[PDB]
């Protein structure tokens, strides 16, 4: 359209908004205009599902107006449930249920099996379903790396472990080797199709990067490669082997033979000799780095740069100095990157400016820094998005820092910790798995911040409905979640106060026992409803439980109305039943005593509504009717009480109170006439 | 539908009714269900062009307020399926521009600023009076944008159990058209000067409180006409630790900032007919994670 | 719906009531020059002396740096001109009107400058 | 213990900001003031009990109007017990109030403005005074009811300095600080309002002696009907909080007294105020010979019965959670048992205290319950002995620590 | 009295509606503000003379009643004064009678506070320290490695600075920036700060480092402001003292307030340019500015250029005496704060100029103070600039308190003041009072000890802070071992 015009005014135009379920409402154009084809207008659900019901529809002559509303979706959806569910199914046992607060609070309960069940199941699923994702593989990677730095494997649980520092270092290194053995399986499977005896030196490089001497030798023999096979054993021989190679290659240098020998076997030779960078007579820098992983780099460093039986930390230290600046000189090793970033290129050293450009840092390398020195800023450990495309599933890493607290490390800023707690529970509320978002939240120590948050979850998630699925939902909420139904009744009660389901508001107000307000609302509505519709059962139970004296203690004016109408209904039912059988005077006398009394308090009935006074009038007419019936029938047709006596009427006490209320001339006529002949005898026999 | 393009439109707490306000002189309302929607109403009344409304918290129920050019704020409460005009205020010299509800923890009080240079804050008992808290010379020129105190945010409350209720001091923020931003706390029955901020040498347009759930700190995204977006942050105002950082240098007059209902990310209206979706990345920096072409 | 014009008394009453709504009444079925004198009267009342026929108060003011403007409708005008271009006279009218526009704006900036002297 | 109160005040105030280490000290100081007011309460209550026990054999009277109505008044004051202890507990609470007050006189030296609706003044002046007036509606009248009678607006600064002085005097009279009340009236020029203050104070004169000399000239004897008028004004509503509270008070009107009193002290206070009023007017009409229509009140108000049980029954039945939580507070339970002489309830409650142990019952709490039992005995009142010895042994455990 | 401006603005609006440029209207509104309305030679105005005269009559009657009520206010305020004289006479006799009769009119008193000592505790494994302290542990561990090896290692100041930034504690990193800057301006050790302060040459050199330090610090903040407004300052990081100065004027002072002395070069206030030149310390830019503004200054340009070349930062004593004689008698006050301050400092007289610089520019306040502070405390014919500097400092700290410039709740400001005024001991005890700052003060005091500083208190069971005679009174001697 037009946008050229400028000035001090204008703006005071478009904005945007957010809605629940993580959706966004916007006059702005949707996000699915790059997801599907042949699009529509006023699309207000993700994908498809916006129904053709009234909306913002205008013609095209001056430009019409619309609003799209979208719930952002990410990645692909096939069976994404289990990838989240299983880490949480294990965290179930890894957690605790403290009951402090108006619902239980969850405190951590990790140890050494915390990552033993997580990671093992990661593999278990990764084998049971061949449909896992490369990001799943990334998180298994992180699982294994954390396990190696702290967790305890089974190969040293079936073997006694020994406390000598050297034993610890070598055990940490042999576990690292078994790890690399697990890792490089698919790498070997990929480049094995790639290579052959034509590419046999490239296979040599791969086999050296693996330290996979066994199957390397097996290949060389199935191919009859005797000289190479003999070379293979020498790869990790004695230091004298490397003295041999140093002097031998100094000789070849004096011999210039390299010019006649391919640098291919020469890089094999560098690998054997522990020389990462060669400086020829021409000062030709023959470097060893190719196709590798930084994992493979430090593995080579272990096996070959120093004693292969050495520790973790110093080898890491040399590797880090190697791909960092040494004395202002060029890095010479590989700079760690997250997986989706080495997807976009990788480095082998040199030119620290090209490292300065962006080149984040692998999270695995940061873990070693925290495992090496205890005075590490740990800040390099964060954002699991380093080895994954996006930070969508913090499951592994989260479980990891819980295991770290079990290990007495990660003394990090709790604000960042709880912030990421919120991030992961946010992932949960994104996927819409609520019980899960809850308990994942529940492991944090800011109490009514937690309570407010969980109220947010309750409000978003609990909508009053009747369904067996919902019923199972509270089943879960109670059986191990053990969550006081106080909150659920609160939420479904305000839900009902929104929608207008009388049964449900009444039921859940009783269940949560908001005594005062439930009192006031029932008085406002429910009393008249039940009396006029004659459904005494429900509010009978209602007033019965309300009549308990403690309830009387927490509510003002319970005595004024509630137990009063309870008395009405109780008298009604008992007098009905006493005639449903043959009557006994031992309850008829109680009828007279309580009826003539409550006549005295019918006066104090205060109606602040037209319908309230209308129900009051209906009550008055009905009580007059039943009073006539009972005063007629209290002289039973076969067991008369008095012979013929016309007793003096208690109207001398009734009138000063009954005269305090108005009466509808419809039946006030007959009542007032009976009252006329009453006053006639009363005055002919007056004072 | 609406005769003029929409400034603001807000769904409920429950996702099942939408209010949509334009300067098209009236505001229309749909029920929301199944993906379908029926325009349940179009409320008239506003004798000035309309910009903004204000929903209230669910434990109160269903409450809406609205500003217009006519210096009138109209106040709407829903009954039996019918939203209707319940309280209305005027007395203002310039169009009432900013209205925003306070957290239900503080109650049912709306904040009402206009470019008058001064601002009132109006409480509804919910059945009773509209308590007036009017502050004059709130600006030497006028009020542009205002934000409340969100009621509960980390920083000292870890040791405060969930069973008890803490002291609720009232504070808030805003920025005006005197080239200044300011911060207010409530006491003695009135509001006095937390802070004066003079970094945008030009008028500030919109202000964004980071919903600092998980944050001990105090975080602001301030957007002005001058193209500078300041993240103002203080871990402690008593030690006076507010500092500016750049979020983005947009070359347009920088317009609007609004946090998600999920309280996760920020939407920023730019002079590009676009709304940039920024998220403070997990690490340390503000990354425009997406966009919506308006 | 039956193709019928409007009476003068209705015109005058409903003019003093509400303008831009009638403007897009014109938009509904091509009352172009009609909208044009509306615009003329809009800027004229901006200058003062005539707001009453719109039921407005604007004899010319000196206290507001900015007020409400229906420039949305003005660009709607230029858009409809682009739509039904055959009236070079009408677009010349538009141009002269834009000349009045920026005269308005130079007065506006002078007033803003004078206020900022305060 | 007041000197020690001051000692802890000095400590807590000498605490620098940002240290809740002495927040505990301040809280203990608070509990200290609570036990102090408990001292006041019990001491006065049982001195009145002693005076009653001394004077048991001559209660209650009868007479007919023969002289000035102050005869009615002082008869009524002397004759009944229940209203007497009600008066004493009220004196307690408002002695608390005035001790809180102190020198608010000298402190208002710096709250002062003496220009009536100054903003409306100056703006109507400029409307009359300038080329241009204002488009803003205002009263032409200074009347205290000029706006609402005229529905005309008033200025915010005017009305809000008003509300400020409303806090001042509202508090002053919730305390009844009447000298300061006329002080503030004659500060701010609401001599009209100070006049309005006088509609309830009765009338007398005794210049039946000597020369023409002042014995009493106080007010207008139209006061019974005038309170009835205020009663119906309350039924009319439409008030500011302050006027609403003060005159719903002057009427004892329960519903319109609900808004302002929310404290435990305020609600028990109001209980006493309402019941004392209803009683006092009952024997006003009883002593002054009449049974015909001279005032109107609702029937339930007329026929509501009054007792010290109703005090605490109301207090308990308060569905207000502030009062509800205050009710479970120990000092409140203690002092209300002081009023009730509920020895079985007190001994059982002490039993749950000691069941919880002695950590909740600090050494000074134990000493205080000890003095409790001490004055019981010096009154020849005996509590439950195993509970007593349990408390004392725990206390001596403290003492030896 | 909202009048005058509201009239004149719309008057100019109407006059422009009839024509003629703004200069004549400015003159007319000037004369409108001059004396009363309506000319003795009569207006002489433009169209709408009728509305002119209607509002003119209204304002004239306004003015008449203003004159009348102002005279009445003069008499009434005199009566106010005499009335309050009598009223206080009454109140005084009231107090006398109360005291004689054991009554009172109100009184108050309490007692002060004494030292209270608190600490923290540690924990092993799952420990009581922080990640902050663990990062610090790396730094001091590697540092102590070279310390014991006898090798030379970089300053612990920097060591813990790069230790700092990784936490994104940018304010603390900046605090290290100040600390390291003041270390970098070199400080000759004397084996205890008492020896340094007692050595008169050392205090002069310390003043030199302090002035260099504050100049560079202001230049750094100028750089921060310019880069933060880099778009407004119109550079791509482009260097150059002159364009930096011009851009910084474009931001901070493009337009001056009405009421300035001397015109502006192309729109820059000349005195503002000169002052910013001194404050950033760019002597070449100052020379460029003075060479461009030589015409506005005359021989004073040559005098200022000679002063610039004089690194004594003052001219000959005879010239100083003559110029201060001129200033005290004739030049004195004006409507140029910069001119007044320049004359005052060149004469090294008068401490009146303070202006308004609270809460973010009290550092410029301090620069003002130090620049006027002279090298001798002995009262010369200008005793207002010849004062016991330690007493001056202490009254600035405690007696001037901490709330006037609002440093009663800002950590860095008052602390840095104490440090630059060399009160390292009490400054460290100050840092000790905030929980999170103890480790930081530890690193700083260790750096001071490296520089061979710090005070000591005799005893082993004695408390932290002590005062001992022989050392000038008021400087608490911190028990280092405590």
């Amino acid at each position: 359209t037009l946008m050229i015009d400028m000035g001090l005014f204008m703006g005071r135009s478009f904005r945007v908004g957010w809605g629940p379920n993580w959706t966004l409402v916007h006059n702005g154009d949707k996000l699915s205009e790059r997801l599907n084809a042949e699009e529509d207008r006023d699309m207000d659900t993700i994908d498809y599902g916006f129904l053709p019901k009234p909306t913002s529809a205008k013609s095209l002559t001056e430009s019409p107006f619309k609003v799209h509303v979208e719930k952002l979706s990410l990645e692909q959806k096939t069976k994404d449930l289990q990838s989240y569910l299983l880490p949480l199914e294990i965290e179930l046992k890894n957690s605790t249920v403290d009951k402090s607060g108006p619902c239980p609070h969850f405190r951590p309960n990790p140890g050494v099996t915390a990552i033993h069940d997580y990671a093992g199941w990661v593999r278990n699923f990764s084998s049971e379903a061949a449909e896992v994702e490369a990001v799943v593989k990334q998180w298994g990677l992180t699982w294994t790396l954390c396990e190696s730095l702290w967790g305890q494997l089974k190969e040293l649980e079936a073997s006694l472990d020994e406390p000598n520092e050297y034993v610890k270092n070598l055990e940490r290194r042999k576990a690292f080797s078994h790890w690399l053995a697990q890792t490089a399986q698919e790498r070997i499977e990929e480049e094995v199709s790639l290579y052959g005896p034509e590419r046999h030196i490239e296979a040599v490089f791969s086999y050296l990067t693996g330290g996979r001497i066994s199957d390397a030798c097996r290949l060389a023999q199935k191919s009859g490669d005797h000289r190479l096979s003999l070379l293979l054993s020498q790869m990790v021989g004695s230091q004298e082997v490397r003295d041999l190679i140093t002097l031998q290659l100094v000789d070849w240098n004096k011999l210039q033979v390299d010019h006649y020998i391919q640098e291919e076997r020469l890089r094999v030779f560098c690998l054997l000799s522990g020389t990462p960078v060669w400086r020829s007579s021409d000062n030709r820098s023959i470097n060893v780095c190719s196709q590798l992983d930084w994992k493979r780099t430090l593995g080579i460093h272990l096996w070959y740069m120093l004693p292969p039986t050495a520790t973790v930390a110093q080898a890491l230290h040399m590797y880090e100095q190697a791909f960092q600046e040494q004395e202002g000189g060029e890095p010479y090793a590989c700079y760690p990157l997250p997986p989706y970033l080495e997807d976009c290129g990788f480095s082998f050293g040199d030119d620290p400016s090209a490292k300065f450009i962006s080149l984040q840092r692998d999270v695995c390398v940061h873990l070693l820094k925290l495992y090496s020195e205890r005075q590490y800023d740990l800040c390099q450990l964060l954002d699991p998005s380093s080895a994954t495309p996006d930070p969508l599933d913090y499951r592994l890493s989260w479980h990891m820092w819980m295991v770290l607290q079990a290990l007495n490390y990660t003394h990090l800023s709790g604000h960042r910790q709880g912030m990421l707690h919120a991030s992961y529970a946010a992932q949960l509320e994104n996927v819409g798995l609520w019980e899960w978002a809850i308990f994942v939240l529940l492991h944090i120590q800011d109490p009514h911040v937690r309570e407010a948050a969980v109220r947010e979850l309750l409000n978003r998630h609990c909508v009053v409905h009747d369904s067996p699925e919902s019923l199972a939902k509270e089943n879960f909420l109670i059986q191990r979640l053990c969550l006081p139904a106080q909150w659920i009744h609160k939420a479904k009660a305000v839900r009902s106060r929104r929608d207008g389901d009388k049964h449900k508001e009444a039921l859940y107000l009783l269940k949560s026992h908001q005594w005062n307000q439930c009192h006031k609302l029932v008085t406002r509505h429910l009393a008249a409803d039940a009396v006029i519709n004659e459904n005494y059962r429900y509010l009978r139970g209602f007033l019965g439980e309300l009549a308990r004296p403690e309830h009387c203690k927490h509510i003002q004016d319970w005595e004024t109305a509630g137990k009063v109408y309870l008395d009405y209904i109780s008298v009604i039912e008992m007098l009905n039943q006493i005639r449903q059988d043959e009557c006994s005077g031992g309850e008829l006398e109680k009828l007279h005593t309580k009826v003539m009394s409550l006549c005295k308090w019918v006066e104090l009935i205060q109606c602040y509504s037209a319908k309230g006074r209308l129900a009051q009038s209906e009550m008055a007419k009905r009580v007059a009717n039943i009073l006539r019936v009972v005063l007629s029938l209290q002289q039973p047709p076969e067991s008369m009480s008095d012979s013929s006596s016309e007793p003096r009427v208690p109207l001398r006490l009734l009138a000063p109170h009954i005269g305090r209320l108005p009466m509808p001339e419809d039946y006030a006529l007959e009542e007032l006439r009976g009252l006329t002949q009453s006053y006639l005898r009363e005055l002919i026999c007056g004072s | 539908s609406h005769e003029d393009m929409i400034h603001d439109a807000q769904m409920d707490y429950y996702g099942i009714r939408l209010a949509t306000c334009s300067s098209d002189r009236s505001v229309k309302i749909f029920d929301v269900k199944n993906g379908g929607q029926i325009l349940i109403a179009d409320l008239r009344g506003h004798d000035g062009p309309v910009w903004q409304v204000a929903w209230a918290h669910p434990m109160y129920g269903n409450i809406l307020a609205s500003c217009s050019y006519d210096r009138k704020v109209i106040i709407w409460k829903e009954e039996n399926g019918t939203w209707e005009k319940t309280y209305e205020y005027t007395g203002h010299d310039s169009s009432v521009n900013s209205v925003c509800w306070a957290p239900h923890d503080f109650g049912l009080v709306l904040a009402c600023g206009s470019s008058d240079g001064a601002i009132s804050i109006l409480t509804f008992t919910g059945d009773g009076p509209w308590e007036v808290k009017k502050i004059s010379n709130a600006h030497t020129i006028g009020c542009n944008a205002v934000s409340w105190a969100p009621s509960v945010i980390p920083g000292s409350l870890v040791d405060q159990p969930s069973s008890q209720k803490p002291n609720y001091i009232k504070r808030f923020v805003s920025g005006g058209c005197d080239n200044l931003v300011k911060i207010w706390r409530e006491e003695d029955g009135q509001w006095k000067e937390d802070q004066k901020l003079e970094a945008h040498s030009d008028w500030v347009r919109d202000v964004a409180w980071a919903p600092s759930i998980g944050l001990p700190t105090s975080t602001i995204a301030s957007c002005s006409q001058d193209g500078r977006v300041y993240i103002w942050t203080s871990d402690d105002a008593a030690t006076n630790c507010w500092t500016p950082k750049l979020l983005h240098k947009f070359n347009d007059v920088v317009w609007h900032v609004s946090w998600s209902i999920t309280a996760n990310i920020l939407a920023v209206s730019g002079g590009d007919n676009k709304v940039t979706l920024w998220k403070e990345s997990v690490d340390g920096q503000w990354a425009c994670i997406s966009d919506v072409n308006k | 719906s039956h193709g019928v014009p409007l009476p003068n008394w209705l015109i005058n009453r409903y003019k003093a009531m509400d303008a831009a709504e009638l403007l897009r009444l014109y938009l509904k079925y091509d009352l172009l020059e009609e909208a044009a004198e509306l615009v003329l009267e809009y800027v004229d009342a901006l200058l003062g002396k005539g707001h009453q026929y719109f039921g407005i108060q604007a004899p010319l003011s000196a206290t507001s740096q900015l007020v409400w403007f229906p420039y949305s409708a003005i660009d709607h005008l230029r858009l409809a001109l682009g739509e039904n271009e055959n009236n070079q006279h009408n677009q010349a009218i538009l141009g002269k009107l834009q000349r009045k526009m920026d005269e308005y704006f130079q007065k506006l900036k002078k007033a803003t400058d004078d206020y900022k002297k305060i | 213990c007041n000197t020690q109160i001051t000692l802890l005040k000095k400590i807590v105030k000498r605490v620098t900001p940002g240290q809740q280490k002495f927040s505990k000290t301040a809280s203990i100081l608070w509990l200290l003031q609570q036990e102090m007011v408990t001292w006041r309460l019990i001491a006065a209550l049982y001195r009145d009990r002693i005076q009653s026990a001394l004077e048991e054999e001559n209660m209650f009277e009868i007479a007919a109007p023969n002289a000035s109505e102050k005869t009615i008044v002082d008869k009524l004051f002397q004759r009944d017990t229940l209203v007497r202890q009600s008066q004493l507990v009220v004196d307690w609470l408002e002695s608390i109030a005035k001790d809180e007050v102190g020198d608010f006189s000298d402190n208002i030296e710096y709250y002062a403005k003496s220009v009536y609706w100054e903003n409306t003044l100056h703006t109507l002046k400029q409307r009359s005074m300038l080329s241009l007036g204002s488009s803003r509606p205002l009263v032409s009248e200074l009347d205290p009811d000029a706006p609402i009678r005229q529905k005309l607006p008033l200025d915010d600064l005017d009305r809000e300095d008003d509300i400020r002085l409303l806090k001042y005097l509202f508090t002053l009279i919730r305390a009844g600080m009447t000298d300061e009340a006329q002080r503030l009236c004659k500060r701010c020029g609401q001599a009209w309002r100070a006049a309005t203050l006088e509609g309830w104070k009765l009338y007398h004169d005794a210049n039946i002696n000597g020369g023409t000399e002042l014995q009493a000239v106080e007010g207008n004897p139209y006061r019974c009907v005038w309170k009835t008028c205020c009663w119906r004004m309350a039924e009319d509503e439409q008030f500011n909080k302050y006027e609403r509270a003060i005159y719903a008070t002057l009427s004892g009107n329960l519903k319109q007294l609900l808004p302002v009193c929310e404290s435990w002290e305020d609600t028990v206070w109001a209980h006493f105020k309402v019941m004392v009023d209803s009683l006092v007017e009952q024997e006003i009409r009883a002593s002054i010979i009449s049974f015909n229509e001279a005032n109107e009140l609702p029937r339930e108000y007329l026929e509501a019965n009054w007792t010290l049980d109703s005090v605490f029954e109301e207090l308990q039945a308060t569905d207000k959670k502030r009062v509800l939580e205050e009710n479970r507070e120990h000092y409140h339970i203690i002092q209300k048992f002081v009023i009730l002489a509920d020895v079985d309830g007190l001994m059982d409650e002490f039993s749950e205290w000691l069941s919880n142990g002695k950590n909740l019952l600090l050494g000074h709490l134990l000493r205080f319950m000890t003095h409790l039992l001490l004055f019981f005995r010096t009154l020849g009142l005996q509590a439950k002995e195993e509970v007593s010895v349990e408390v004392l042994k725990t206390y001596i455990q403290r003492l030896i620590n | 009295r909202t009048s005058q401006e509201s009239a004149n603005v719309k008057a100019s609006v109407l006059l422009g509606s009839r024509g003629l440029d703004i200069s004549h209207i400015s003159q007319r509104l000037e004369s409108l503000s001059a004396a009363t309305t309506f000319e003795p030679l009569e207006p002489v105005k433009d169209t709408d003379i009728q509305g002119f005269l209607k509002n003119e009559k209204d304002n004239a009657l306004l003015s008449a009643i203003e004159e009348s009520r102002k005279r009445t206010f003069v008499m009434a305020e005199e009566y106010h004064r005499e009335s309050m004289l009598v009223e206080w006479e009454q109140v005084k006799q009231r107090v006398l009678h109360t005291l004689l009769a054991s009554g009172e009119d109100a009184l108050d008193f309490t007692q002060e506070s004494e030292t209270s000592y608190i600490s923290e505790s540690g924990a092993p494994g799952r420990s009581s320290l922080d990640n902050v302290e663990m990062a610090y542990a790396r730094q001091m561990y590697m540092y102590n490695e070279k310390v014991v090896s006898g090798h030379l290692q970089p300053s612990l100041v920097d060591l813990c600075t790069e230790a700092a930034e990784r936490l994104d504690d940018k304010n603390v990193s900046d605090l290290w920036v100040m600390v390291k800057q003041m270390t970098d301006v070199p400080l000759i050790p004397a084996s205890d700060t008492l020896k340094s302060r007692c050595s008169g040459q050392m205090q002069m050199a310390f003043v030199r480092q302090a002035l260099n330090y504050l100049e560079q610090s202001y230049k750094n903040y100028t750089l921060i402001s310019v880069f933060a407004n880099l778009q407004q300052a119109q550079l791509g990081g482009v260097p150059g003292t002159y364009n930096l100065v011009r851009s910084f004027l474009n931001i901070r002072l493009p337009t001056p307030i009405p009421g300035l002395q001397d015109g502006e070069i192309e729109g820059y206030p000349v005195w503002a340019l000169i002052y910013y030149c001194m404050r950033c310390g760019d002597l070449m830019a100052a020379q460029q500015v003075v060479n461009r503004a030589q015409h506005q200054l005359g021989d004073f340009k040559n005098c200022f250029q000679e002063y610039i070349h004089n690194k004594d930062r003052r001219l000959s004593p005879t010239t100083e005496n003559k110029l201060r004689l001129h200033y005290r008698r004739a030049v004195r006050a004006s409507t140029d704060p910069y001119k007044r301050a320049v004359y005052c400092i060149i004469g090294r007289c008068d401490v009146s100029d303070n202006h308004s610089e609270v809460a973010d520019k009290t550092e410029d306040y301090l620069w003002l103070k130090l620049s006027q502070v002279c090298f001798e405390d002995e009262a010369n014919s200008s005793p207002q600039d010849r004062l016991t500097l330690p007493q001056f400092q202490k009254q600035l700290f405690e007696d001037y308190g901490e709330s006037h410039f609002a440093v009663n709740q800002q950590p860095y400001l008052y602390f840095q003041v104490l440090f630059l005024t060399a009160q390292f001991e009490a400054a460290i005890a100050f840092l000790f009072r905030l929980e999170r700052t103890r480790c930081h003060a530890v690193h700083v005091a260790l750096a001071l000890f490296e520089l061979k500083l710090l005070l000591k208190s005799t005893g082993q069971s004695a408390q932290l802070l002590s005062q001992e005679p022989g050392e000038p009174q008021g400087v608490r001697r911190l028990n280092f071992i405590r």
